[PDB]
């Protein structure tokens, strides 16, 4: 299923008609926000850890040799240690393509899966609202058509001090 | 010479005195259009373009079609 | 907002296509340095520092159609607009700057931080750096201001100049019948010499202009350049 | 880069080329159009609009 | 070679057979490159299989050493056979293209449906496995040749071209080897004579200093896709590996005198894979041993000897200097009669033009003295 | 396979349109293909004829389209607002009082920064009319 | 302006002889080394490791030249002001007596 | 002798130029402004000097026509254009663009009316687009 | 102020407006007519390349939390200072 497709309307109408946004939507987009820095983290995470293991011995042997730029003594520990772990064992290491595609091909589905799902979440919990913005998501997904004004149609709740619009 | 920025293009000599002293001119064999031909002024004795249209004529057919975009609209005005 | 116009070159591209439609050479170049970069021999760079020449030539060629001919009365100069500008150096500074950036070698960077271990690093060479650093972009902003300004005035000058020697020929050249004449023609031929001056000023100012203007971008790319010695 | 071409050595010779004749028409027409400027806006019966008061460009770039 | 609507045909006919017998070579090859990664980790240098690296001391950046990076594993033929090397170098063109072209149809979906009957329409780009017949074979032969042809004189002008602006070579021996170098292939080059270059050219530009672009040509000459390119050191990886498994092939081959008793078709195939021997020239057992020995000769005692082969850049220049074809020249000599400027006759001759032609013609000596004289007495008088 | 990278797939014959296109090369390389033609940057050629041919001509065209489209702009408003505001109030007046009001705004081009200052200021005392005639 | 080539393992001089701020950051004070941010440029310095201090500074000019400059100028936000209009949290809520429609199943 | 043009020169002096060695030099010490051999080369002193060369009718010892073998090569290929044939595409090429300029220009300078007039006699004061139609839901 | 009057591109010939909303949203129509057959699966680079950047940009305006005010992008009066409406 393209969630994408469907929430772009709808994104683009709750910026057109923000105004209307509950303290709850503000927190679910912050949700998605923090859900989004999260999976670029451990995507990255996997990126290294993946370029880490494909490296090169020599590669490795400079990279964590000598000189010590600190020179603390934990530096120097800490870095023969993973020294020690990635050259004790057989790692593949390709070079060129080879290394592109094992870097890259499983970092791309993983974000992509995750923000995709993340993506349903949000759907999901936009569905779950019982705010104008929650009735649009449920009338965009019944009649697959954006329904603008609808806050003034059904008579959004609006501060008491603008309350003169409606009484008609 | 020249015409305000445009400068006549003059050809270096390629002989020397000696061999150059030794050259019997005849112009009898040169063409009408260069004879007692002059680096000063060689277009003397070319032909006109057009008989009998002169500089002048050309310069004083500009000075009308001026005077006939300024003044036309004095004899035969038109509504905006 | 979506405007629809045209450039004032289409006499100049229909005169590009008659005259050009054979093969001629090419023997004087505006900027001919962006050809002559390397001049000791045995020296060879594995940067592709040939690159511009295409880029070089055909602004030239661009900025020539169009400033050198906007000396002819009602003729406009099309893209003089101070953003415009910006974005054309924009796009070639920095697409040549990111070049240099996307080859991923840092050591390229080192000669950013001047001086020499003696000075102290915080206090003086890393402002230093920093103030290069700036130094960079202002160049580019440097670059497009020159050329904006440029254009700018010398085409205010003439027309300032043009409007009064309009208005003192026509308003006073009856002088010419009466006892000041000797006045009128003093400053007749006063105005004559000032034209004169004026157009030659303003035609080696155009191509000195687009001279500077090649020579920053080329100066932008030999500043990174690194040229090996052939054994 | 004026390397070369016909040169006529004096005003008599314009006509000796088609390029010279039109440059020679069209500079009758830059110095003729100057006179004529000057007998149609110093003639007697021009006569300055009443209503220039009315308006001017100074109000409006103002 | 362009599109066809035979060519089509014949690939969308044999697309499924085309496909199965792939995978089955997917399974040999995998097999053949087991057993000689096995090898090659086992039996290889400590530089080779750590990878050791090699900067370029202008900008620093990696890239393959053939002193270090390239090994040739001289006890080969005991663990795998010429034919298997040879099957596992033609698997790597194959599966090479066969990658892109996947890729391209993950990225972009269903939308590569149109850009696969562009595929499919050339011969170019196609595996040799979509051939079931000897006459599909030999077109498909056809088009890699034409590429071959397409991009090889690219690469060499690019090659020529830098070295003489920026630089020459140092003795007369030098001078002679790269100017036959760069000869076309109408003529035989004599290894000798060329070898030196190679010498002169490490001075200039190792295999581990190349350049993109150069390496772009050099890959379009090898039929390998450059498309994505990426960084130089994707398709530097891909023609190492290449000429690698060449090299051990070529010390098989070398040692044990294989080419002799080689066949007709698999000697023309050995040649072929080298850049030797286009099949268009229609060459016989003969020219074939001729460009094979002078290739081996090339190579020189120090690759048997040692296993090191000359400068890869240069050898890559002699090798596709066989697709260097003399510059075409089609016209009987008659046609050198006739004018090319006759629609202009009807204009004539201007003022400027008739003096030129006065001063500038037979006559040019006697104008040249009438003026110098008119010239002096005017001088004379002014003075 | 639909469409040809190469320029060498021709769309029509080797002498389609031949003799025209003989006598516009022709005109293009009888004054251009020469020793003394030689370009800088492929924009100033060495010729004089061509500019001396070529400077007018832009002078003129350029010349007619202001005149005829940019300044005739100005012209008619000056002629609107200084004669009621309105196209058809300037329409009431005849071609040659529209024709004295041009020239007048022709005469404030020319004076422009150095003609008097009267031309649009008015002079205290002055009897014509102000900006709030028609207002 | 020159070919540049990295020091050997032998020439880079030790950590102990690297100065801080106020001074070297020697045994008992090595941990400190870490905060001190004089010391690590000269030690970058020592080890010619230079393009630590000058990669982040010009990359950072060409990220503000290129990007935030413009994100700060079009959308940053601005300083607030004296008097605030914060938000009363009334808007959005549907009100009595509507039927929302059901969610999809 | 005709009116044809030559060898194009780009207005240089080939006795001063950086490639000179390239030029044959004749008796009188001009070199050549091509690559063949010419007898009357000269140089024209203008602000900057140029070499020019006068065609003339002379006669030079032609040898035989040589045999189609050794000098013909057929190393033609699909992608291969003659520079004869580049000329012709070329030409036709520019002469319609020629024309086409010829009339844009045309348009442009003498037919085209300027937007957004004040008297609104000539040329448009613009419009909107891409209104949306048929979505009463959208207001 | 005349002599900076020359200074204006001289062959303006039509000027068309279109709002932001009506042009995005036709936009959008074209992106999910493109993107939406099945053929095109959601885990495609091509897809992602559509989507994922229109969809964290509309977040983070969404997301956005200012203290000031932004006037209205397309207001009919933008060269008053004194009024932001
Ligand atoms: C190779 C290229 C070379 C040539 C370069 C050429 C160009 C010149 C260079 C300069 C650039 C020029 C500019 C050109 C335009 C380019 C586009 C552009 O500028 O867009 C900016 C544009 C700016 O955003 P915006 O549109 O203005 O919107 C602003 C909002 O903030 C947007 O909000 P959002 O929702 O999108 O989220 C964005 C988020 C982005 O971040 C995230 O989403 C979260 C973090 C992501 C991490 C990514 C992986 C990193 C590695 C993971 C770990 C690996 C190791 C694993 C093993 C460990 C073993 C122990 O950032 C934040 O919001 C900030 C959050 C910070 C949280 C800090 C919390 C405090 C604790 C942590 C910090 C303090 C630690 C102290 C420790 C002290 C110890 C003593 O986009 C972004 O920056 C965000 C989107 C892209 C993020 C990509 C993430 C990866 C970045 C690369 C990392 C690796 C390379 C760098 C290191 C290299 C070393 C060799
Ligand atoms: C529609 C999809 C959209 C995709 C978007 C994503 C971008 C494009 C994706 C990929 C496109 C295809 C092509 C990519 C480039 C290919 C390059 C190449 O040919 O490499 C060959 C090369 C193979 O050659 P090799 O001989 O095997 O090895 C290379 C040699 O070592 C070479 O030897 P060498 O001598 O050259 O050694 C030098 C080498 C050494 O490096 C390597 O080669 C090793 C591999 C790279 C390691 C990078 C990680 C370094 C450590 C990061 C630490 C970060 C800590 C942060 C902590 C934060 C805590 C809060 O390079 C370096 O030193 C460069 C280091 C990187 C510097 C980065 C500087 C960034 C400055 C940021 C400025 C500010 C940004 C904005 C502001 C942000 C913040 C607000 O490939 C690799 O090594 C790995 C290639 C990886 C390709 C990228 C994979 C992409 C995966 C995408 C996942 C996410 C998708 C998101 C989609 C979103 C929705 C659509
Ligand atoms: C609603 C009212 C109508 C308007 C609708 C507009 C819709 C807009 C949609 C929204 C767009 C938003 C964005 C707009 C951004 C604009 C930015 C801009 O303007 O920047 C300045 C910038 C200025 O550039 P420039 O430096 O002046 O150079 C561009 C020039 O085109 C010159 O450059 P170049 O020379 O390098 O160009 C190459 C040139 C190379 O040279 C040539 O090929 C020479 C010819 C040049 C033609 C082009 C110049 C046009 C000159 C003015 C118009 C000519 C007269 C038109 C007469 C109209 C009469 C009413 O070749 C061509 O032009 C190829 C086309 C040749 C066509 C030949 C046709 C032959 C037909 C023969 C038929 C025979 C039938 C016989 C039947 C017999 C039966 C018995 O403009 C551009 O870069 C182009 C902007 C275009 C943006 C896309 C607009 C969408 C497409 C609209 C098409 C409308 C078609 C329907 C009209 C129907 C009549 C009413
Ligand atoms: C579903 C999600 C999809 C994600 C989106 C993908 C979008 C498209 C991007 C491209 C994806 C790959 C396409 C398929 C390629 C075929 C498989 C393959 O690797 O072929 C080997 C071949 C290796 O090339 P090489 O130059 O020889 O490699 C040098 C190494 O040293 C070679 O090493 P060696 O010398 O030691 O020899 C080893 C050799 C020895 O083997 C042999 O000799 C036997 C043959 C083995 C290979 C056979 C390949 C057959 C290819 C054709 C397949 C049939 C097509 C049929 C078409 C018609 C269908 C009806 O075996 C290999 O070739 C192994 C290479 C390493 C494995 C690479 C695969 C890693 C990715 C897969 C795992 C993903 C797991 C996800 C986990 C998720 C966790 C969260 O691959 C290529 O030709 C490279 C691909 C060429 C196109 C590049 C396009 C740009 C790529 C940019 C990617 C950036 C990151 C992703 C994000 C992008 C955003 C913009
Ligand atoms: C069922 C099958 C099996 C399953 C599938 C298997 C997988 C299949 C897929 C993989 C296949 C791979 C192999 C493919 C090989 C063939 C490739 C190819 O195309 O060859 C050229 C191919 C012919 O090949 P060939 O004859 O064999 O010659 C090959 C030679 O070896 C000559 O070779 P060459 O090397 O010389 O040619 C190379 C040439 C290839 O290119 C071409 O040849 C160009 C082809 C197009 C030419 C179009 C000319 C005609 C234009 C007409 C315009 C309209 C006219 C008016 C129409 C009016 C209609 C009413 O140049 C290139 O390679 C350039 C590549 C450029 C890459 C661009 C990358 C952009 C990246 C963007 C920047 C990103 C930066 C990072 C940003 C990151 C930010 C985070 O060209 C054609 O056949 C032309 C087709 C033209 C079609 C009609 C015109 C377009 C129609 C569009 C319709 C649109 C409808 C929708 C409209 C909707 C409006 C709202
Ligand atoms: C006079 C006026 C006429 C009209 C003018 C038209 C207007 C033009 C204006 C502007 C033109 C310039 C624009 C330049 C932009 C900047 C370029 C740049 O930065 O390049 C960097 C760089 C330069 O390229 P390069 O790889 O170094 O070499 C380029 C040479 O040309 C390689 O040459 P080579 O000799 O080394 O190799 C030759 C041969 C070698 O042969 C091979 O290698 C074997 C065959 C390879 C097949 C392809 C394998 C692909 C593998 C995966 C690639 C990565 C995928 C990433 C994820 C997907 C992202 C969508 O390769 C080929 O023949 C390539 C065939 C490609 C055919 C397609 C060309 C485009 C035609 C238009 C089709 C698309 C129309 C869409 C719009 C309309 C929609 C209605 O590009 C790359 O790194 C390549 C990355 C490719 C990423 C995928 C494409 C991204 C763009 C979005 C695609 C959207 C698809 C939409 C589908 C339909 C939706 C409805
Ligand atoms: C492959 C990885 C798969 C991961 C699967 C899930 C792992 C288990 C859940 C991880 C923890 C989730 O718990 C997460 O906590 C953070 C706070 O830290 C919450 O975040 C909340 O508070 C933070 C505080 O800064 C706010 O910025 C954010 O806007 C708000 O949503 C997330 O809404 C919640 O999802």
């Amino acid at each position: 299923t393209k969630y994408e497709l469907k929430m772009q309307y709808f994104d683009e109408w709750m910026i057109r008609w923000r105004k209307f946004q509950t303290e709850s939507d503000w927190e679910i987009e912050k949700g998605r926000q923090w859900w989004r820095r999260f999976n670029m983290a451990v995507s990255g995470a996997l990126f290294c850890g993946l370029v880490l293991y494909t490296s090169g011995t020599a590669t490795l042997k400079r990279q964590y040799g000598l000189p010590h730029f600190f020179d603390i003594g934990v530096d120097g520990q800490a870095k023969e240690t993973m020294l020690k772990t990635l050259t004790s064992r057989w790692r593949y290491t390709p070079q060129g393509y080879g290394r592109v595609l094992i870097t890259g091909v499983p970092t791309y589905i993983l974000f992509v899966t995750l923000e995709h799902y993340r993506e349903r979440r949000r759907m999901q919990q936009y569905l779950q609202q019982n705010t104008v913005f929650g009735e649009q998501m449920r009338r965009l997904l019944s009649t697959g058509k954006i329904e603008e004004y609808l806050p003034v149609n059904i008579k959004a709740t609006l501060p008491a001090s603008q309350q003169a619009i409606y009484n008609y | 010479y020249n015409m305000l920025v445009f400068r006549d293009p003059k050809r270096r000599p390629q002989l020397s005195e000696e061999e150059r002293a030794k050259v019997v001119v005849n112009q009898a064999e040169w063409p009408e259009e260069f004879k007692d031909f002059d680096p000063d002024d060689p277009y003397k004795n070319s032909p006109e373009i057009i008989k009998g249209m002169s500089s002048w004529n050309l310069f004083l057919w500009g000075v009308e079609c001026a005077f006939i975009y300024q003044f036309y609209e004095l004899v035969f005005p038109k509504s905006i | 907002m979506f405007l629809f116009f045209f450039c004032d070159l289409f006499w100049l591209r229909l005169l590009l296509c008659m005259y050009y439609c054979v093969w001629s050479r090419l023997c004087f170049i505006v900027y001919f340095n962006c050809l002559m970069l390397i001049f000791d021999f045995l020296l060879f760079c594995l940067f592709d520092l040939y690159l511009f020449v295409g880029l070089c030539l055909f602004l030239l060629l661009w900025f020539m159609l169009f400033n050198l001919y906007s000396l002819i009365l009602y003729y406009c100069i099309t893209y003089l607009n101070l953003y415009l500008l910006f974005c054309i150096v924009f796009l070639l500074y920095i697409a040549f700057l990111f070049l240099f950036c996307f080859l991923c070698d840092f050591f390229l960077f080192n000669n950013l931080l001047v001086g020499d271990s003696f000075m102290d690093v915080f206090f003086i060479r890393f402002l230093l750096c920093f103030l290069e650093c700036f130094s960079l972009l202002c160049r580019c902003l440097s670059t497009f201001l020159r050329l904006f300004c440029n254009l700018l005035s010398s085409h205010f000058l003439l027309l300032m100049f043009f409007d009064f020697f309009y208005f003192i020929f026509v308003f006073f050249f009856y002088g010419v019948f009466c006892y000041w004449f000797i006045l009128f023609i003093f400053v007749f031929c006063f105005c004559l010499l000032f034209y004169v001056f004026l157009y030659l000023l303003d035609l080696f100012a155009a191509i000195l202009q687009l001279f500077i203007f090649c020579n920053m971008i080329l100066q932008l790319i030999m500043d990174f350049l690194l040229f090996l010695l052939f054994v | 880069m004026l390397l070369g071409g016909f040169v006529p050595r004096r005003f008599s010779q314009f006509n000796r080329d088609p390029c010279w004749m039109f440059f020679i028409f069209s500079v009758g027409f830059w110095l003729g159009e100057y006179p004529a400027m000057m007998i149609k806006y110093n003639a007697r019966d021009l006569v300055y609009d009443p209503h220039r008061y009315v308006w001017s460009h100074h109000d409006d770039h103002h | 070679m362009q599109g066809s609507w035979s060519v089509l045909k014949k690939n969308c006919s044999n697309f499924f057979p085309g496909l199965l017998a792939f995978a089955q070579q997917t399974q040999e090859a995998y097999g053949i490159w087991l057993r000689i990664y096995n090898r090659q980790q086992k039996y290889g240098p400590t530089d080779f299989v750590e990878q050791s690296e090699t900067f370029s001391p202008d900008y620093h950046k990696r890239f393959h050493s053939q002193d270090k990076n390239m090994w040739v594993d001289k006890e080969l033929c005991t663990e795998v056979s010429q034919k298997e090397v040879a099957r596992l170098m033609t698997y790597k063109l194959d599966m090479w293209r066969m990658a892109h072209c996947a890729g391209a149809l993950l990225a972009t979906g269903g939308y590569a449906i149109p850009f696969g009957l562009f595929w499919l329409a050339n011969d170019t780009w196609v595996p040799s496995s979509f051939n079931l017949t000897g006459e599909e074979l030999r077109a498909w032969r056809e088009a890699q040749d034409l590429y071959r042809y397409r991009s090889a004189p690219s690469y060499l002008t690019d090659t020529k071209w830098h070295f003489d602006f920026h630089a020459y070579p140092w003795n007369e021996t030098q001078e002679r080897a790269w100017d036959d170098l760069f000869e076309k292939n109408d003529v035989r080059r004599d290894p000798k004579v060329v070898r030196p270059a190679a010498e002169m050219y490490d001075g200039f530009i190792k295999f581990e200093l190349i350049r993109r672009k150069s390496l772009r040509h050099l890959c379009r000459s090898m039929n390998i896709p450059t498309f994505p390119m990426l960084a130089r050191l994707c398709n530097g990886t891909r023609v190492r590996d290449y000429w690698n498994l060449a090299w051990c092939e070529d010390y098989m081959v070398i040692t044990q005198r294989l080419h002799e008793s080689m066949t007709d078709e698999e000697l023309y195939d050995y040649a072929w894979r080298r850049y030797l021997a286009p099949y268009d020239k229609n060459l016989n057992r003969e020219q074939l041993m001729e460009r094979v020995e002078d290739y081996f000769e090339f190579l020189g005692p120090d690759f048997v000897a040692h296993g090191k082969a000359p400068n890869l850049v240069i050898l890559t220049n002699y090798v596709l200097g066989y697709y260097n074809d003399p510059a075409y020249l089609e016209g009987d000599i008659s046609e050198l009669d006739k004018n090319d400027y006759d629609h202009l006759a009807s204009w004539g001759k201007d003022a400027f033009l008739r003096r030129l032609e006065f001063e500038n013609g037979p006559l040019r000596d006697q104008v040249e003295a009438h003026t110098q004289r008119l010239l002096a007495e005017r001088a004379a008088i002014a003075k | 396979v639909l469409f040809s990278t190469y320029r060498s797939s021709r769309l029509v014959s080797k002498e389609f349109l031949h003799g025209p296109v003989m006598r516009f090369r022709a005109l293009g390389e009888y004054y251009f293909q020469r020793a003394w033609n030689g370009t800088l940057n492929w924009a100033l050629p060495g010729e004089y004829r061509l500019y001396a041919v070529m400077i007018p001509f832009i002078y003129f065209y350029h010349r007619w389209h202001n005149d005829h489209t940019l300044d005739r702009d100005h012209v008619e408003k000056a002629m609107i607002m200084r004669w009621g505001g309105t196209l058809e109030d300037v329409r009431k007046l005849s071609a040659k009082d529209q024709l004295r009001v041009r020239c007048f705004t022709d005469i404030e081009k020319l004076y422009s920064a150095y003609g008097p200052k009267d031309t649009y200021l008015q002079p205290p005392g002055d009897t014509l009319p102000g900006k709030d005639f028609y207002r | 302006g020159e070919l540049f080539v990295r020091p050997k393992l032998e020439e880079i001089p030790p950590a102990d002889q690297c100065r801080g701020f106020f001074g070297p950051l020697n045994d008992s004070l090595k941990f400190l080394r870490l905060l001190d941010i004089k010391w690590m440029m000269n030690r970058a310095v020592a080890m010619r490791r230079e393009y630590l201090i000058a990669t982040p500074t010009l990359f950072t000019f060409i990220w503000m030249f290129t990007w935030k400059g413009a994100v700060i100028y079009f959308w940053g936000d601005r300083a607030p002001p004296r008097r605030m209009d914060w938000n009363t949290e009334e808007t959005g809520r549907l009100p009595l007596g509507f039927k929302p429609t059901p969610a999809p199943l | 002798v005709g009116n044809g043009p030559t060898f194009s020169t780009g207005g240089e002096c080939m006795n001063t130029c950086d490639i000179q060695n390239a030029f044959p030099m004749n008796d009188r010490g001009v070199r050549s402004s091509s690559p063949f051999q010419e007898p009357n080369t000269a140089i024209y002193d203008s602000y900057l000097a140029w070499t020019y060369f006068q065609p003339m009718d002379v006669h030079i010892e032609k040898l035989p026509a040589p045999e189609a073998k050794y000098y013909q090569r057929h190393t033609k290929k699909p992608w291969d254009v003659s520079s004869t044939e580049l000329t012709e595409i070329q030409s036709r090429k520019k002469y319609f663009q020629t024309l086409g300029y010829l009339v844009a220009f045309i348009y442009l300078y003498f037919l085209m009316p300027k937007e957004k007039s004040f008297s609104g006699l000539s040329g448009p004061d613009g419009h909107w687009i891409m209104l949306p139609k048929g979505r009463p839901e959208l207001f | 102020s005349n002599p900076a009057d020359h200074f204006r591109p001289n062959l303006k010939a039509l000027t068309l407006y279109a709002e932001r909303q009506h042009y995005v949203d036709r936009w959008l129509h074209v992106k999910e007519r493109w993107l939406a057959p099945w053929y095109l699966p959601w885990w495609s680079p091509l897809f992602q390349l559509g989507t994922w950047y229109s969809q964290r940009s509309r977040n983070l305006f969404l997301v956005e939390n200012h203290l000031s005010y932004r006037p209205y992008k397309f207001r009919r009066n933008d060269e008053d200072r004194n009024n932001p409406y």
